[PDB]
DNA sequence: ATCAGAATCCCGGTGCCGAGGCCGCTCAATTGGTCGTAGACAGCTCTAGCACCGCTTAAACGCACGTACGCGCTGTCCCCCGCGTTTTAACCGCCAAGG
């Protein structure tokens, strides 16, 4: 395998992170591991929050993830939503919060 | 009362020597190792009859 | 001038039902424009001050991406 | 001026191999992995001049994952990375 | 005729608000308020539209966080209507004065 | 004799907001954080000056939460503190979901 | 364990916070919230010293760690 | 020393030095560190002015940290800066709900 | 024997000018060390977000400058800025 | 109002201790000198921000009108304040098993 991707099997470039860690200001040198191993955790992150994406636009027979989507599964979430506590995602609104207070009894 | 005993045993991990306390607590039965070195702690079950050398003993064969 | 009264109540009706308000008291409009603009004054003024060291006489998307960074309300969206 | 689209195509083929995106939706999630990106690079340069050291290599990034993401996520990141570290030491 | 003594009404928009996706506040209104506020401290500045709908997305954000602690607090109040004093508490406790 | 009720109080909060003194004595409270880091690591030391640290964090925390919550029971048309206002204002805050 | 906690001083907790009369669940609902609280601290605080690779979690660490939940104290050199 | 050429009071090479290795850029103009040393300097003079103030108040000379955490909490602008900020030793503001008051 | 930092003898001088009159615990002389510290390492991440969101990486005083009135709340802000300005001018005037 | 009496404030007092002066070091600021490209600047180009209007229409405004939660009041009942009474979280000195 020619390719660093291919010799870690991900689907990430690590040379693109090791220039952005080299054009980020952050150290003043870098070693071969750690731009490995923050995007093993970046494609990590991924694909966990991409799976409470999938089912939860699969909940609308819906093909296509929207932004509704992602937010909902995200409030669904609990480690996820305390994760994005301070965080707000673009045409998102919130979850159905109904009172019980308010439903004709 | 809990006894608190200093023992001359060899850390399997660390190996410092005299540097394993254990704390024999037996109105609950429960015998606890500790090393003043490294820091790393097994428990195990004690009777009454139980001294250092017991649950050192069964140290040893908790990690063989 | 006076488009601080642009703000009508039929909006914030509806921003209290999303919002889940059920029932609207009527000495809250004013008070929530006042709320609304002192908001809106601290977000432009940064994104502002962003676009003066920019040295551009226009204020891009990003840059109030960046300021509203700055006062931890992040939004997402539209990349920044 | 890339942005992270095949990446995630690829994830979600991987995942749910029969599923659609907006634009948008990309948009959020490049946003999403920026964010990210970027709050774990500091903390880790924090950790950097926190310990005086001249670099940084993966426990840096370990240790920092620790300190971001809780508990249950934190554990599954660091098996993965581990994994990644260990299949790509081999070869 | 069918005058409906309320209660439906109120809740039906809301579950009709809470199916909803898109915005409330409508564009060019907002948009002018924005360019007053703006007029302020330098002259003269021009704008992308993307960067206005973000403002009006976070603007819409924050109220709606604002109103779902004001509804707490009232229900607290053991009372459905709300009050003033109310966002006024409710801006005390997130410390933005 | 008998002094009527809610004086003392008051007065000791007009003496208890003079000294910044540690109101948590040590011992008991040095008991409980290594009850707890034990949960973390087993056979852990700690620094006298981190633990009057964690000291002083913990107290100034929890004085503030009180402000917080005590404003709550007043605006609630009471005097008494309850333990749902503490989960109001908590919920305003954002700890718990 | 979490009941070294005291009565009268969680009652000097709401006289320093100036709070005036007192019901009954209060303090076992404060007793969790104070451990949820430095369940949360002192986990970052030991992972900053499992860094660290000692065996004493420095004061620096717990600086950084109340920085790191946006907690900043000043005082004991931070 | 560039401070006294500058007429001012902070070590300039010591921010100098702690710029370049805080990796906050690639490099490092000559007068940046003069003018965030004077930004510092009032800073500083605002607060602890404040501060002698606060012990002209209860006629104390050396300042204690409660002077500080009141000077802090009485100004508006610094205490909306030093929002998130707590002090050991700090106490807050000596405050009474008249609400809460006898009749 | 490894040599600690402090800047205490600084701002000691400057309490020094505007109260000559006045004393000062040691623990307080901290905070303000602590102080110092955290309103340099905002500006500096400011700056730092400066850089690259200019795609720069000189540093110069108008960076600082604008990093200060966006942290600064504005009355203050403008009061130290013009102290800052008359020192940069009084100091680039000489050498 | 109003007195008695708790509660607190506030004034010498002394003591003790750390803040501050002080003093002899040495290592980073300095001083000076030498490459170098980042950026301050000149200038080219095409996009997009702006302004304006005509047409469409759905959205706001005013009012008619009942009405029903908000609220002031009430009685009530109960359960925290508080002051009193033990009482138990912390350390200090002769026994009677060892050696
Ligand atoms: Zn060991």
């Amino acid at each position: 395998a020619k390719t660093r991707s291919s010799r870690a099997g991900l689907q990430f470039p690590v040379g693109r992170v090791h220039r952005l860690l080299r054009k980020g200001n952050y150290s003043e040198r870098v070693g071969a591991g750690a731009p490995v191993y923050l995007a093993a955790v970046l494609e990590y992150l991924t694909a966990e929050i991409l799976e409470l994406a999938g089912n939860a636009a699969r909940d609308n027979k819906k093909t296509r993830i929207i932004p509704r989507h992602l937010q909902l599964a995200i409030r669904n979430d609990e480690e996820l939503n305390k994760l994005l506590g301070r965080v707000t995602i673009a045409q998102g609104g919130v979850l159905p919060n109904i009172q019980a207070v308010l439903l004709p009894k | 009362i809990k006894q608190k005993l200093e023992t001359q045993f060899t850390c399997l991990f660390c190996n410092h020597d005299n540097s394993v306390v254990c704390t024999l607590d037996k109105k609950n039965s429960i015998g606890l190792l500790e090393c003043k070195k490294c820091n790393l702690s097994f428990q195990a079950p004690i009777n009454s009859l139980s001294q250092p050398i017991d649950i050192y003993s069964d140290w040893i064969d908790a990690c063989e | 001038r006076d488009n601080i009264q642009g703000i009508t109540k039929p909006a914030i009706r509806r921003l209290a039902r999303r919002g889940g308000v059920k029932r609207i008291s009527g000495l809250i409009y004013e008070e929530t424009r006042g709320v609304l603009k002192v908001f809106l004054e601290n977000v432009i003024r940064d994104a502002v001050t962003y676009t003066e060291h920019a040295k551009r006489k226009t204020v891009t998307a990003m840059d109030v991406v960046y300021a509203l960074k700055r006062q931890g309300r992040t939004l997402y969206g539209f990349g920044g | 001026k890339e942005s992270y689209s095949i990446y995630v195509y690829k994830v979600l083929k991987q995942v749910h191999p029969d599923t659609g995106i907006s634009s948008k939706a990309m948009g959020i999630m490049n946003s999403f992995v920026n964010d990210i990106f970027e709050r774990i690079a500091g903390e880790a340069s924090r950790l950097a001049h926190y310990n005086k050291r001249s670099t940084i290599t993966s426990r840096e990034i370990q240790t920092a994952v620790r300190l971001l993401l809780p508990g249950e996520l934190a554990k599954h990141a660091v098996s993965e990375g581990t994994k990644a570290v260990t299949k790509y030491t081999s070869a | 005729p069918h005058r409906y003594r309320p209660g439906t009404v109120a809740l039906r928009e809301i579950r009709r608000y809470q199916k909803s996706t898109e915005l409330l506040i409508r564009k060019l209104p907002f948009q002018r308020l924005v360019r007053e506020i703006a007029q302020d401290f330098k002259t003269d500045l021009r704008f992308q539209s993307a960067a206005i709908g973000a403002l009006q997305e976070a603007s819409e954000a924050y109220l709606v966080g604002l109103f779902e602690d004001t509804n707490l607090c009232a229900i607290h109040a053991k009372r459905v209507t709300i009050m003033p004093k109310d966002i006024q508490l409710a801006r005390r406790i997130r410390g933005e004065r």
